[PDB]
């Protein structure tokens, strides 16, 4: 059909993804429903000569990329959400999830259709509308009589941490300050992980902070490790704009024009991935074969694998021995603890040890020009949510210390990153390490709030998560369904009651109802970038602004401005009943806007008078205002900021460490030892009873729980159920091919996935998409995590077991191969 | 008027296809390429016969560059960003960055003739506001 | 959008009966491929009108919401455009905004139909997922027989439909009919809209009189019209439009006086018995004057009171046809002495004046000055019948039309307006027990329950104890299937069977959507709705039709009589592997391909040599009928029964019935009957004793049903977001609420939720809540209070009413203005 | 070829010459569809001018076509034929009645620099007509 262009002046704003952690650049043009721009080039705002055919290259632009929006006041406008050209981050790329954008906007007849637009209350066996009055006399009703009894130990969050939506520096730090300054409450836990804990508590104990480098290193690296890491999958255009023009040969010149007395060869990449991958197939078909290394690990041997690397540079000599002695501590220690012949190395990992000493030879001899190479190691889910998170950073972080692979350009020792980031907060107000989901499961807390995540999908021994919640929101409801006529103070104590009787009260803050309201009593509408400006930083901390253009559905509200309604609400209660101690816990909320909650958090950290504040801008954040963004445009500012003023806007931080300043009480690196110990017993106890690798994770095309893509019909269409990766002689042998349906089970749990047969899966071991909406992973993931309650996610193993063919798969479902060749 | 006025382009006859070889022509105009193959067995929108020819436009839904025909696995592969869309799915995008599955050619198939003749699209072709120019 | 694709002149066309209300519009539907259009000029489209200028009044119904754009199995794209047939007799072109929706409501990917069942669905480790047909039904009937083998068919309990239209019909009603009684032969069942297995008519057909024993041309011939427990302009529009409305306007007048040369026929009057005032007598005011209209505003419950005052008058007044009673009745003088009631008793137990009872009897009964009785056509529909006692309301009523003369008539009957359409086919219900389905599932009988094209969830009396129950049962269910690990069918229906023995309850839905009840439900099926597959169905006047299929259903969904099929030969072959053969031959006969071949096992078989007993609304000639002489008759069909047919005259049936005074009894008599005046029932009356409001349900002419596709409309949602309550200004003075705000609705009974809608006509301590809806179900507070024949008093509850709040967004975007016309 | 009508731009009055709850009629976006024109004086949705409270509609029932009657006391159309009604104050929400559109609005451009109210385009389908431009 056909496409309404965007007037030559048309309104635009600047937009940053919703997603994934690269950030991509996009601009969001809107005009009203019946003008349209002309096809000459200065007649339409994309300033594009759609009177004849467009050049390949030009344009990103499909239907999927515009809609209709039809504001409260009643006015209809087009909407057009293009990529930027000229942002730095994605150079005008768009990703298939970033290119939906304009859809997964909200429309009444749209893929939005279902986003929540008014509080919703599970009343008498049946969900209803309520007032948002109601739902917060309910909400604070419980949270107040919850902390006059028990204290903030009877209260429980699970709430997203990170950037984008559903996150960013005014929604953190507005939840933050609720749960930990305002409730106080220690029993919260994050989106992604079941305890208050970091992903990456090692790298950054040894003073590495791990997003330490500029998305430009990747294209002055000689050599690019990704471990644990699907990076055309998950962090695509960061893939597409910066590694593959570095293979391409295209970053040659500038590489020469910075270093005008080093060699620069061929760049290379190395994966260290049990599975062959998307990212892997085309990197060989971009690079060729003899550029490309695949580390086709054992599943949880990294720790061996980086611990035979370690020890092999040392005896080789390939390290920088003047690096260790000014900038280091710990190297003689970790060489003594870390040690690991070649051969041992290789029968653990099961990589030969030849291909061990080429990827050691490629990153780390030195050039003949006498220069160490510059390798950039990336890392992302499969270590860190890999076999024992902290003890796999150190050995890694110990082979890119000795090698001085961090603070020189084209180097990094990196996180890939999963969303965006966008972290400010207070103090987390304990000392103690609380895995909630299981206190949960064993009957602790009155109330569950479930914040801009769903863990029924996403858990780690997730099943035994579902069980449990829904017995207990089953006795609230049978308690509340009694009640006739209850006033809000009866229904309070009715609730409370029941909680004192194994129940639970369950609140969801959500874009959509989603599979939490097969338990929630409670449901609050939430906003999204676009519908509230919002800030946030990429994988190489540069922050932008995404900027308002629309108004939410209903009464949707930005998460940040729900915390303080909430946080108020506490406040009046308190205040009524003569508590002024506790009225006083809820101050600090008086926010109008979500620039408000900015100003409040990011823009007060480390100033004088603020409280403790932990925050990813630093003590120079105060220096960043919505309008100094604005002026910055998509490219922002990377993070920290040094300086602003007028004339130069806001100036920041390429890369970390080029001094070698590392973050630690003496200023050095530390080394630490990396104990190889196999896999843990609650995972090999899986692996001795049952048959297949159960590895998991990510697809292009579905974005994390497909909320949104669970509506959208091309998706739905592609991926109606989740799929399982096999290899061809086990579909054989199991008589299963493209389409069918298995079961995959073990101790832990049960779930359903469709079979799709891959050529290069090896033997015994599978590929299940994560977090679906049809057909659960996490329900075969175990409950061991390591001492900071981080979950081996990919350590799981189980069988499988044939249901039978569903016809329709067979003739609607491509099962072709989805790594290029 | 709500549609767009196509031209009744002529590709050939449809005995003169042999099986999963392709065949290069343009439509709706000659800045738009596009591949027809008779795919040897039966697929959704597939006419003749035997229900299995089909055509598509080429330009990858992406960004424009144009993509190849396999004729071994019956899918068309773009070089520049590694999408990739089946040929016996209605163009369903297998993997890769595009927002829009392959468009598909509509082609009438005449008895009477033999002729396969191009006849309007289903999808939107890269680089254009609408179809037809 | 501002335009519309026209259909080409060649576009293709087929026949479709409105999927919803009894009327049973007549429309087209018009398909084309989606590149093309029509041109403007009246020759060069398909509705031959022109488009070149602007259209005058009345010339068409066409809006976007009448069309769409459907995509094929194959993945072909097609217009459509679902519009009324202006030639039809039931609605001379006339659409509602129901059935003006049907374009929309017809599944696409992208639209209002985007959430429709494609597929088997089942919940097992505590998550939805897809299954297989085959592994579906390897679980279903594994647990049916395994039920069968242990506990005998008491064990398999269902809730079904028994209507017409879209979700039923004579190929459907026959298929699940055959499954559940031939086969299953389970006693175990329930309908749609009752809880036992009964007729809402058990006493106008046990005294000789069938409820739709005429034309809808009756009401053009009438003089009189009462609508009793009716509100027609919303519930039966075009009836009421297309038919009445042209009487009271004098535009039948003439018809009249060329049938009856030698009879007065004065201006023609209308009467509503309903204890609210509706907007079906806001127009009839509007239309006839205030001076032609009686509202019998009578206390709830009070109609046998009424009847009884004005059938003890009548025989008083001598306005009854005595040589009609000699001839064509039996038990007249036992009913004047059992029914007696003077004015006064009537006046003071109905609240209706004296002064007015007299005036509804003179306007309808009394002599005409040219000798002959007034032609008064008594329509009764759900105030009645969900009424105080059913079986008692239809006696009373009954004896004043038998009296009076009023059957077998032209302009007269005494009728069902009816809900949805009718097509009911069916072998005998298989015993002889009256048996209360929900009560029983509460007490925690059955180990297996289908809901199988119904919503008893949002629509049971005492909906919220049967939710409570079912989810407690479903959940025990759940937690034993989810311990599974590797389960095969076989393991898994053990597993399922053993927690039924421990208070769980296996639930299947049959449904296009999930609904409410995938909240409780283990496994839920796709079914087809009209033009997806072939239907026939009757309407008011038993006008069958042929809806034609026109594109495909999505994904794998399935024709319900073609999922009975499917059961059918699951449990069959399974018995046949077991080498049981006297169980395995119960599941014969279901070797059925097509929608058609149920029609003909079932209709078509009816009282035909070496049938087995069918109990089929086309009786014993209903073999005259097939689809191809459907086809022919149109839109316009045949009225049932089919007296003949032959290829120069077609299918010719039957306007009128018991015109010669043939009744359908044992003497061929119609039979008066006693009508006893109990008060309102003591379960009913408990509640009224403790609380202040009478809360009053039923229909709003907007929504259907259980919103199951208005839940998804735009506009509808947008209109409606929550039930409403209509109440008294007065009453929400005192009680502080306005438009726009949500009270708590409760009772002994249940609770739910209803944005307060004020207007003026209701009476103080009366409201009225819109039944059956997505969000605030009217339900729960209603008792479980049932007639003889488990028959619910749905019109019969108390409640009080509280305020939680002002919900803002309502008061911006809602509209509380008078849905009243003035 | 170009996704939109080509609307015309037809001079209604001035703000300040129309007066509270008195309607204007025009027609609009041609002389056989007939339009109405009218300052509510209190704010509405779509309302234009400096009290955000003018607003105008087509009059053409959208069920099958009959004028509707404009009410000033209740601030509805009325349909005379099947007895729908159309809510001025909410964009044209159908109140009760057997059509499938609300009520299409008239959208108005407001001029402070002259006074000037223009109709500009129409938000929904006119009764009777393939297109809203003929
Ligand atoms: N398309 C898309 N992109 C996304 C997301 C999405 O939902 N969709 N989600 C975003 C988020 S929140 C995140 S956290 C990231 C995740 O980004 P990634 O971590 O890149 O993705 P995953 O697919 O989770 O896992 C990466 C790889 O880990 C490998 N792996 C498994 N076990 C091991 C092991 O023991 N050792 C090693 N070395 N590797 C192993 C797997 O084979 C897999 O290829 O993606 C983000 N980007
Ligand atoms: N718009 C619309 N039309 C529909 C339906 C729908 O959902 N939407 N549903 C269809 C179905 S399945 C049905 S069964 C019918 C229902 O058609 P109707 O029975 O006409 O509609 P109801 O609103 O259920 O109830 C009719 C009237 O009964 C009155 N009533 C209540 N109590 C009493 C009483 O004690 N005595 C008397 N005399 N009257 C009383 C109420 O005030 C109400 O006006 O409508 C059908 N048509
Ligand atoms: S478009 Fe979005 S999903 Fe990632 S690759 Fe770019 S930020
Ligand atoms: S359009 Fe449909 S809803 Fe009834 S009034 Fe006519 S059958
Ligand atoms: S242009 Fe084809 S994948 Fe990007
Ligand atoms: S023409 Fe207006 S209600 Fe039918
Ligand atoms: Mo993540
Ligand atoms: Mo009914």
């Amino acid at each position: 059909d056909r496409i309404t262009l965007p007037p030559a002046n048309a309104q635009r704003t600047n937009m940053t993804c919703h997603f994934c952690i690269v950030g991509c650049g996009y601009h969001v043009y809107k005009w009203p429903e019946l003008q349209e721009g002309g096809r000459a080039p200065e007649q339409n705002a994309l300033g594009l000569d759609f009177r004849k055919q467009l050049p390949p290259l030009a344009v990103t632009l499909t239907p999927a990329m515009t809609n209709v929006v039809t504001e409260h006041n009643g006015r209809r406008y087009n909407i057009m959400v293009v990529p930027d050209k000229a942002c730095v981050v994605n150079s005008g790329l768009s990703s298939t999830r970033g290119g939906k954008m304009a859809s997964y906007m909200y429309t009444p007849t749209g893929d939005g259709k279902q986003r929540l637009k008014a509080p919703r209350l599970y009343a008498a066996d049946q969900w209803v509308d309520t007032t948002w009055d109601h739902a917060m006399a309910l909400y604070a009703g419980l949270i107040k009589k919850t902390l006059d009894k028990d204290g903030p130990q009877g209260v429980f969050f699970s709430c997203f941490d990170h950037g984008g939506a559903g996150g960013g520096f005014e929604n953190t730090w507005g939840t933050g300050k609720l749960m930990f300054s305002a409730i106080q409450t220690p029993m919260v836990r994050i989106h992604n992980r079941p305890a208050y804990n970091s992903e990456c508590h090692a790298t950054r104990e040894m003073g590495i902070g791990e997003l330490n480098n500029a998305y430009e290193d990747a294209q002055l690296a000689d050599v690019i490790w990704s471990i644990g890491n699907n990076p055309y999958e998950s962090q695509t255009n960061y893939f597409l704009n910066h590694w593959l023009p570095n293979l391409q040969g295209a970053t040659t010149s500038k590489k020469k024009e910075r270093f005008p007395n080093e060699n620069f060869p061929q760049a290379r990449i190395i994966f260290v991935d049990p599975r062959d991958t998307p990212s892997v197939a085309i990197a060989r078909h971009v690079a060729g074969n003899d550029r490309v290394l695949h580390l086709a690990i054992e599943p949880g041997t990294d720790t061996a694998l980086f611990n035979g690397l370690f020890t092999y540079v040392v005896e080789q000599g390939w390290i920088d021995k003047p690096f260790i002695e000014a900038h280091t501590k710990g190297f003689d220690d970790a060489v003594k603890t870390n040690r690991l012949s070649l051969d041992e190395c290789s029968n653990i990992t099961g990589v030969p040890v030849d291909m061990l000493k080429r990827a050691a030879e490629w990153s780390y001899k030195p050039k003949a020009s006498g220069q160490a190479p510059r390798t950039m190691h990336a890392y992302e889910k499969g270590i860190i949510w890999g076999n024992d998170n902290y003890v796999i950073q150190s050995a890694l972080l110990d082979l890119v210390i000795a090698t001085h692979n961090v603070g020189r350009r084209g180097t990094g020792c990196v996180r890939m990153g999963g969303h965006q980031e966008g972290y400010t907060r207070p103090p987390y107000p304990g000392d103690k390490k609380i895995y909630i989901d299981q206190e949960l499961i064993k009957g602790k807390g009155r109330i569950m709030t479930w914040w801009g995540c769903n863990n029924f999908q996403t858990s780690n021994n997730a099943q035994a998560l579902r069980e449990a919640i829904l017995q207990r929101s089953a006795i609230v409801k049978q308690a509340m369904q009694k009640a006739r006529g209850a006033t809000t103070e009866e229904m309070v104590d009715v609730i409370y009651e029941a909680t004192q009787n194994g129940g639970l009260f369950v609140t969801s803050i959500n874009l959509y109802p989603t599979k939490l309201a097969e338990a929630a009593h409670l449901m609050l509408p939430a906003a999204h970038p676009g519908e509230m400006n919002l800030t946030s930083m990429n994988g190489e901390r540069r922050i932008r602004l995404s900027e308002k253009f629309m108004d939410p559905p209903g009464t949707a509200m930005a998460d940040c401005l729900i915390a303080a309604r909430i946080a108020n609400a506490l406040r009046d209660m308190y205040q009524k009943d003569g508590k002024a101690e506790m009225a006083a816990q809820f101050e600090g909320f008086d926010w109008k806007t979500e620039e408000d909650a900015f100003n409040d958090g990011f823009r007060r950290a480390g100033q004088p008078g603020a409280p403790a504040i932990d925050s990813q801008g630093g003590s120079t954040g105060h220096l960043v205002t919505y309008d100094r963004l604005r002026k910055s445009g998509n490219n922002g500012v990377q993070l920290p900021v040094v300086s602003w003023d007028e004339s130069k806007g806001l100036v920041g931080t390429e890369m970390l460490y080029t001094e070698g300043k590392f973050d630690t009480d003496d200023g050095k690196a530390h080394f630490k030892p990396a104990p190889w110990n196999g896999l843990p017993a609650t995972v090999q106890q899986q692996k001795d009873k049952y048959r297949f690798w159960l590895n998991n994770g990510r697809n292009n095309e579905v974005w994390q729980t497909a909320y949104h893509d669970q509506y959208n019909s091309l998706m739905q269409e592609r991926y109606p159920m989740a799929y399982i990766e096999m290899n061809p002689d086990d579909c054989k042998q199991l008589d299963v091919t493209g389409g069918d349906i298995v079961e995959v089970y073990n101790d832990f749990g049960s779930t359903f996935a469709m079979v799709y047969p891959v050529a290069e899966i090896k033997r015994g071991q599978t590929f299940m998409l994560f977090g679906y909406v049809n057909g659960i992973q996490g329900d075969v993931t175990t409950d061991w995590t390591d001492r900071n309650i981080i979950p081996y996610y990919k350590g799981t193993w189980g069988d499988i077991r044939k249901v039978g063919s569903m016809e329709e798969f067979k003739r609607t479902v491509s099962f072709k191969s989805r790594r290029f060749a | 008027r709500t549609t767009l006025q196509y031209p009744a382009t002529q590709v050939s006859v449809a005995k003169n296809l042999k099986a999963n070889e392709p065949v290069s022509f343009t439509y709706p105009d000659t800045s738009s390429p596009c591949v027809a193959v008779k795919l040897g067995s039966p697929v959704p929108g597939g006419v003749g016969p035997n229900n299995d020819i089909v055509a598509y436009s080429v330009l990858c839904t992406h960004m424009g560059c144009p993509t190849s025909y396999d004729k071994s696995s019956k899918t068309f592969k773009c070089p520049c960003h590694f999408t990739e869309f089946d040929a016996e799915k209605a163009g369903q995008m297998i993997c890769g960055q595009a927002t829009e599955n392959l468009p598909r050619v509509l082609l009438r198939y005449d008895e009477a003739s033999d002729a396969l003749t191009a006849v309007g699209v289903d999808g939107l072709i890269y680089g254009r506001q609408a179809n037809v120019i």
